[PDB]
Formats: C-alpha cells, structure tokens, sequence
C-alpha cells in the first residue's frame, strides 16, 4: 500500500510494480519462467554477484501458423511415447480418546466433564 | 420422419474459476493499537498462525485453477493477416488491435457487466485519513487487519491465452491439441466436422453460403443479446464482500463484557478487573475468526469443482470434438471458441439441429430374389409409389443397388420385409 | 503436532496444568479454572475434525477421478481429449503407490510433417467426386487421395471416391481423371 515514506528502510533498487512497492530487488527487461511470484504478472528470482531479480513473466513461444487457402500439411512419421500421472486416493484414518486428550488421569476433571459428553460421541 | 433443412445454432455458456484472495492481520482485527491487550492474546497464538495457513492455502489453490483453465497450450499463436475463412466472419471473437487492453469486442461487452469490489489494489494512507476512513468500506476494513491480494495473471495475460487458442482452432483445426499444429483450410475442416456427426460432406461444399451466413447471423444476435445475464459471476464477488463486512461489523459486540470498547475497559478499570472483560472480547472475536475461515475453506472447495468442470470442457470442446450429449450445447457438437470473463469463463458452443420432418413409410429388408438385402449405412424409405435408400439425418434420396446394401440370408426371417428390386450396376455395362 | 501442540494454552486460566491448579486450590475455586481449560481444549478438537472433515471430501473427489480413469483409460480405448494423456491414447497400465496410483499412459504423436496443395473435389466429366475417407493432395505435377493422420499417396479411383451431382457449385473444384478400375479388364 506504497507508491513509491512508509517503509522500514529505503536503501536502494526501488521498484514499483502494481502489487506494490518493492524494495532490494534488480528489475530486468528480460522474460523468464516464473521462479516466486510477486503478483500482477511480476516474479522474483535469484540469479547472477548473485542478487535478487525482478522480472515479468514470459507466457511461452510465439509460432505462427502458415495459413492458406489451398494447403495442407500431413505428417510422414510418427512417435511412441510414454507419460505417467499421479492421484492420491487415501489419507491416515485416526481416532481421539476425549477423556485422555482433555483430562489425563485426574479424576475430579473427568467428573467435571460428564456434562460434555454429546460432543465427543 | 427425415429432416430435410438444418440450423446452425451458437450459444453460451457461463463457468466460475476464481474468487478472491484475502489475508487477516490477526492482532489488528482482536487488539488494535492496544499493548495490554497484545500481551494478554500471546496465550493464543497457535490459533491465529492455523488460520493463516488455512487462508494461504486457498489463496495459493485460486492461481492455480487460472492456470489449469488457461494456460494448456504454451505456444502464443498468432492470427493470419489474412481472412480468408470460406465465408465465416470472425471478427468479433478476435482481438480489437487498436483498444489499450487487446480484447476482443464481446469481452470488452462481458468485462462492463461485472463489477468489481475495488479497482486497483493501491490504497495510500494519505487517501483516507480522517472523514473518508469509516465511510468508504475498504478504508474500514483496510485499518481492521483485512486485505484483499492481487491475482498473479493479469487480464491482459489470459487475453492473450485465449487469443492464442483461437487462432490455433481457426487455423489447424484440432491437431493443435495432439502436437504440432497443421494448416488446413476452415471449409475442408467444417467438411470434417460435418462427417463427425454422420452428414456427408457434399451437404457442406454444396450449401457453404448458407452455412455460413447462418453462422455469421447467429454470432450477431449473440453480441446483440450482450448489449442489453452474468449472475453466476456476480454472486461470488457479492458473497466475498458481504464476509468481510460481516467480519467489520461484528466489532460491536460485547459477548457479556461491560463494553465492546477496549480503550472504555482500559481506562476506568484496573489490570487485574480488567483482564477478565478483556478475555471474553478475545475469545468472541476469535470465534468470529474461525467462523469466516471455515466458510471460506467451503466455498474455495466449490470454485474448484467448478474449475476443474471449465478444464474439461475446454480440453474436450475448444480441442477437438466431443460426442457426449450436452456436454458441449444443445444439438450435434460442432466446435467451441472461449473466451474470457471476470472470475471466469465463457464458451460460445456451435451446434448443428436438424429442422425440417417429412414423413415415409419404411422396411427393416428388400425381398429380391429369395435373398435379404440391409442397409449399408442408410435407412430404406419410399415416397408411396418407388422405393429409396437415404441417409438418416439429412433426406438425400438413392437408387438402391448392389453397390449399397449386402445381402444376408432368405426372406424367411426377417419380420417386416417387403419386395422390390435390386438395380445391380454391372449388367448393362457387361452388355 | 499441532493437537498435541495446543495443550499448553492457559485460555484465561491460571495455568494450563490441571494437577498444579487441584494443588494450591479448593475444589470450589478450582472448578471455574478446570471449567475454562475444558472449554478450550474442546474447542481445539472441534476445529481439527471440522478440517479433517473437508480434507476427506478432497480426496473423496480424487479417488472418484481415479476410478474413472482406471474404467476408461485401462479398460477401453478413450476418444476424450486429453483425459489420458497427451496425443491419440493407445493404451494405459496401472502401478500402485502408498496412498495413491500411478497410470502409465501411451499415447501416439504425429512426427514429420510436409506440405501439400490439396482440393475439395475433382471434376471429371461434368461430375464432382469426392474423397470416401480420405484427403485429396497434389505433389505439384500430380494429384493423389490419403488418410488423414499418415501420408500414403494413391490413384484416384471409382471403388476410391463418390460422385455427387455436377461441378457448378462446389467452390474450389480442380480438373483432374478418374482411373475407373474397370474399364481395362473388359476389353
Ligand atoms: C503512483 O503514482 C503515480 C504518480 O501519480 C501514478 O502515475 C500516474 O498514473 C495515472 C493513472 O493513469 C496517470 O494518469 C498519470 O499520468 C501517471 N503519472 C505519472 C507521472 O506517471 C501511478 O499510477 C501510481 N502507481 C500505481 C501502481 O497506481
Ligand atoms: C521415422 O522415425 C524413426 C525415429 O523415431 C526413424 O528411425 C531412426 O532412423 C535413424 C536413421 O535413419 C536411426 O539412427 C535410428 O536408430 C532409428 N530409430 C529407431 C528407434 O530405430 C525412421 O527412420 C523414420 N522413418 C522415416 C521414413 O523417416
Ligand atoms: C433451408 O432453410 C433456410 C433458412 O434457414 C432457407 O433459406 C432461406 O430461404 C428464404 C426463402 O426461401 C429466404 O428468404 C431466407 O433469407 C433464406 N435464409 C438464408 C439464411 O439465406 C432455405 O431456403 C431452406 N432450404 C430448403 C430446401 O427448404
Ligand atoms: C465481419 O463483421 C464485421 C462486424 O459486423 C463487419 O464490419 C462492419 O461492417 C459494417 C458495414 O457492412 C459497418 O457498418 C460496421 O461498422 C463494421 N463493424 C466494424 C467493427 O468494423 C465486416 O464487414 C464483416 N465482414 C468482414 C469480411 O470482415
Ligand atoms: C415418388 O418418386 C418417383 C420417382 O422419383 C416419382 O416419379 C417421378 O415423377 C416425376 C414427376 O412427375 C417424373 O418426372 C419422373 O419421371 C418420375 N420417375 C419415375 C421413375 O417414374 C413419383 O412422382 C413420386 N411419387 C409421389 C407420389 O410423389
Ligand atoms: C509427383 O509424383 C509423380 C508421380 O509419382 C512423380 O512422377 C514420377 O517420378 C519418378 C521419378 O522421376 C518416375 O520414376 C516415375 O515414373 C514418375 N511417374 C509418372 C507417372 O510420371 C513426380 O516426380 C512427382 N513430382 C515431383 C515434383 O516430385
Ligand atoms: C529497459 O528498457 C527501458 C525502455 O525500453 C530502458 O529505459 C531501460 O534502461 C532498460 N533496462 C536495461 C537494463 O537495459
Ligand atoms: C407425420 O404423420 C403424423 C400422423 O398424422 C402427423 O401428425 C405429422 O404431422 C406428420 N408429419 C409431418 C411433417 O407432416
Ligand atoms: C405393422 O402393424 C400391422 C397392423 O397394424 C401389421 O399387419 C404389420 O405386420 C406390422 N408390421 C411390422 C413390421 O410389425
Ligand atoms: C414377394 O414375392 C414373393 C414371391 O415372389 C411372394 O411370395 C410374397 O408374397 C411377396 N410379398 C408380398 C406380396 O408382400
Ligand atoms: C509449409 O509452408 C510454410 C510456408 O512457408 C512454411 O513456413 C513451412 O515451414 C512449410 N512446412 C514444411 C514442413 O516445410
Ligand atoms: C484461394 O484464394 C485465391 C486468392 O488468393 C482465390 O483466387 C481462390 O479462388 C481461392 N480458392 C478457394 C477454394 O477459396
Ligand atoms: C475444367 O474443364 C472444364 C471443361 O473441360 C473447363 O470449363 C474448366 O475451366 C476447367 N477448369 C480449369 C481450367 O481450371
């Protein structure tokens, strides 16, 4: 909530993004892979010396496609390829003893807690 | 009873992805700028750490649907200078190159019927201080330890991704989803798409115009209906907003203290009487607390099932054809083109509907000589005098011949057989 | 951890030791002190089942996809885009690991690809042929019919294509002959 005082310190390299005011961090003009995101489209990394970095991120490659109106393109050779996925479809099943969790072994608090015992069924 | 005209229909449908990102200052909610009472909270510590953590997780969750609605592809493809479609008119999907945010012209009409909460997400102290703090919203919520965090993709961005899909979908059809993407022309796609829902492609080459002025017709009363719708998008920046007023309005409770007010407790009341009316405020405003995480942590979890429903049809829709019924609109799927929403998503699905019915009399067979003949892939109909094989969804009327139907077994069979003759084109030519 | 964590918070009591306040304090004075520390530490089991609550519909979720895709993707062959793996799914195999599964998806991927004129139909005699299941293209000098997914040139043939009406209306017809694979075995 600064436009770049309300800061701790002002040192230098005082960048200012729409997320903020960012302060001890190097702006680039390059584009890279998204290392820690700062947020509206700005990350953060730690390069080469070395230093903090700040960047926009690079969305990918730009390519384009050969269009016509009377052209086609049909691929000659094929690939075969083998690719894994991961899903999780248990967790750890656990149980809770009231009285042990809330009392121990004193018998005057387990006397005071038989006013409670709806909710732990 | 076998259509005879078709329809091609355009309609949209509307999917949440995203809700917005909060943080809590715990202190600064319970305590204020008060000392005494930030000594007295350390005993509960654990508990405003366990509710942050609850909020970062939803928070981290939020950019990752955008990215898994968004960013499949991560090649930016460009459109071709050149329109040269067949006769479909796509400029009102595409991006408007003159415009400061590169939108296409129906985003530009979606982003003006939602309203966010707040735009921008710098509020300098300078900007309220005195009469304007506790009249604007933000302001109150802003000096209570509640702040609102920006989205990591900008609008821009995601534009740019579903300019990229679109280009790549008009101008390689749907080999761009499998690998690399291969040229071919739109009405040779649209010929492939039309054998994809059992209609020959003479139908296409021989009815282009039609086709596509249908297209082009249907696509402008879809952007005449939107300058005139989005509830769906609205209710959740409604619900965020009316949490955190909740949260700021709940301050006034006194949970059977003498006051809601910890500077009146403070003063007129000595620490060891004014610790106890400080512990029920404590304990109130922390079960407030826990109250709006909980909720939150509910919400979150339907926003990803309706996100991950949004991948799904843009990974079956938009990249290629889909054959479930209704998954993809009302009618014979054709394609899909997205676009983007605030909080969302649009998909503007093209469908094909069979329009107009006439009746025939029909026969399972054809008795010709002791044998049976069957359809190769057409249905057996006749006018009332003569006999035809056709297609079942469009009326396009044949000579039946021994080039197309098969022959298996008698006439003894088969329940409802009837009796005419098999062409069979071979014997005049032989003669 | 956290659970266990938690059992040292006074929650506005002298101490979070019960055997230190039934020590030093009369059952009366020590019955509101228990009374707080009660109150407490069943507030703390009450947040951990609500959250284990809505971790075990998250994973409920999980399973439900997983089961879908062990139906589908290992006991069939898939059409849907995407949903196993990336490319045209030929076949999946399943693994098991601790607490979840692992699917081996493999999948087919067009390789190299070359450029082509191509053409709606062909006009031969005043008659528009076109492709049963296949693409027409041209090397240039001559004009052959394919398969979609693989490059397999062949003759343009009567048992090859079909004929539907006349050359006045398809947009981009090309001139071309048809074989006609008959006319040579009956002379
Ligand atoms: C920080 O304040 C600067 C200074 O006013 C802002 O820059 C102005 O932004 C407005 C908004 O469109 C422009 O009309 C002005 O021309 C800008 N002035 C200058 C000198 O650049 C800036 O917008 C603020 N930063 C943020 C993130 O809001
Ligand atoms: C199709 O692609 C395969 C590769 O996937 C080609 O096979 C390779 O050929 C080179 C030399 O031509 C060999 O050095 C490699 O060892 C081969 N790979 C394998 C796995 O055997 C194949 O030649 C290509 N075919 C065409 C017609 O281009
Ligand atoms: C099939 O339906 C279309 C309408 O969708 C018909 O085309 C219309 O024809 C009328 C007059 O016959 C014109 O006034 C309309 O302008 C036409 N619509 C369009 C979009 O061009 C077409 O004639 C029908 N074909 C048959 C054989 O019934
Ligand atoms: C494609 O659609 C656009 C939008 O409807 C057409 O552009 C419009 O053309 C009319 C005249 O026919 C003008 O009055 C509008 O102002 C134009 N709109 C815009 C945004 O420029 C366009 O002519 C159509 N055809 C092609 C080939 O683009
Ligand atoms: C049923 O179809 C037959 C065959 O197409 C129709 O017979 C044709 O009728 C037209 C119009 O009179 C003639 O020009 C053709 O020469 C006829 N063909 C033959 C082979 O006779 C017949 O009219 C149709 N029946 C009804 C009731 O519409
Ligand atoms: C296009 O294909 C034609 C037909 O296959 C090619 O013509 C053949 O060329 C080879 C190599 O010179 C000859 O051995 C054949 O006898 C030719 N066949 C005929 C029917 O002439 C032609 O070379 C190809 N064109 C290009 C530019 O590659
Ligand atoms: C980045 O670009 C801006 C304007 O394009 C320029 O003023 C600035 O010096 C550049 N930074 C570097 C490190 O080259
Ligand atoms: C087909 O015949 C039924 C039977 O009377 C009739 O109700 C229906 O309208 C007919 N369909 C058409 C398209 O005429
Ligand atoms: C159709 O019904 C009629 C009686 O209405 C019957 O005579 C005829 O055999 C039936 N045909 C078939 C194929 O069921
Ligand atoms: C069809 O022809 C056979 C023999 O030519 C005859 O037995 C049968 O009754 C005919 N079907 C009719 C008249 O419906
Ligand atoms: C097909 O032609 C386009 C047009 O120049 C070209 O960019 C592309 O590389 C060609 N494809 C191949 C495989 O050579
Ligand atoms: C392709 O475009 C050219 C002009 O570049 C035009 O002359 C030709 O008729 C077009 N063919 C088709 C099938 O659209
Ligand atoms: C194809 O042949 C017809 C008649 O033989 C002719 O009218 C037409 O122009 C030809 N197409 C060409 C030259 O592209």
């Amino acid at each position: 909530d600064v436009n770049c005082w309300r800061v701790y310190s002002t040192g230098s390299n005082v960048f200012q993004t729409r997320a903020g005011c960012l302060i001890g961090a190097e702006h680039v003009n390059n584009s890279y892979e998204c290392d820690i995101p700062i947020g509206a489209g700005i990350c953060a990394s730690y390069q080469t010396s070395q230093s903090i970095i700040a960047y926009t991120m690079s969305l990918g490659a730009e390519n384009s496609v050969a269009y016509s109106n009377n052209s086609i393109a049909i691929p000659t050779n094929f690939t075969i390829s083998v690719t894994t996925e991961i899903l999780p479809v248990s967790m750890t099943k656990t149980s809770v003893d009231c009285t042990m969790y809330i009392c121990g072994d004193s018998t005057e608090c387990s006397n005071l807690l038989l006013q409670y015992g709806s909710f732990c069924t | 009873a076998i259509p005879t005209n078709f329809t091609i229909s355009v309609t949209t449908e509307i999917l949440p992805v995203s809700m917005t990102k909060t943080s809590v200052d715990c202190t600064m909610y319970i305590c204020g700028d008060s000392t005494e009472c930030s000594n007295l909270l350390l005993q509960y510590g654990s508990f405003c750490t366990q509710l942050n953590r609850a909020l970062t997780g939803i928070a981290v969750e939020q950019d990752k649907n955008t990215q898994e609605v968004f960013a499949q592809v991560k090649q930016i493809y460009k459109t071709p200078p050149i329109k040269d479609f067949g006769g479909f008119n796509f400029s009102q999907i595409l991006p408007d190159p003159s415009k400061p945010s590169k939108r296409s012209f129906i985003e530009d009409l979606l982003f003006n019927k939602v309203t966010l909460a707040d735009a921008g997400f710098i509020k300098q102290y300078g900007d309220c201080l005195g009469d304007i703090a506790a009249r604007d919203l933000i302001c109150a919520q802003k000096f209570n330890g509640l702040t609102v965090l920006p989205p990591l993709l900008t609008d821009e961005m995601i534009a740019q991704y579903t300019s990229a899909l679109l280009a790549g979908t008009i101008t390689s059809g749907w080999t761009f989803g499998a690998g690399a993407a291969l040229q071919i022309p739109f009405a040779m796609q649209m010929a492939y798409r039309f054998n994809g829902i059992g209609v020959t492609q003479n139908v296409l080459y021989e009815n282009q115009k039609l086709i596509a002025n249908q297209f082009n017709s249907a696509i402008g009363k879809i952007q005449d209906s939107l300058s005139s719708a989005l509830g769906k998008l609205q209710d959740v920046v409604n619900q965020n907003a009316q949490a955190l007023n909740t949260l700021v309005k709940q301050l006034s409770s006194n949970f059977g203290a003498i006051s809601s007010v910890l500077n009146d407790i403070l003063s007129r009341l000595d620490p060891p009487e004014a610790e106890v009316q400080i512990d029920r405020l404590i304990t109130g405003r922390l079960q407030s607390l826990q109250t709006y995480v909980t909720q939150q942590l509910i919400r979150a979890a339907e926003i990803r099932a309706s996100a991950n429903l949004a991948a799904t049809k843009m990974s079956e829709c938009v990249l290629g054809q889909s054959k479930r019924v209704d998954f993809c609109g009302k009618g014979y799927h054709l394609m899909s083109f997205p676009q983007s929403a605030p909080h969302g998503v649009v998909f503007l699905h093209v469908t094909y509907v069979p329009a107009q019915e006439k009746n025939f009399t029909t026969a399972p067979a054809i008795c010709h000589d002791g044998k049976a003949h069957f359809p190769r892939e057409g249905v057996f109909v006749s006018n009332g005098t003569h006999w035809f094989v056709t297609q079942r969804n469009f009326y396009e009327p044949q000579i039946i011949t021994t080039d197309n139907t098969f022959v298996s077994g008698n006439c003894d069979v088969v329940i409802g057989i009837v009796n005419n003759t098999v062409y069979d084109p071979l014997q005049p030519e032989l003669d």
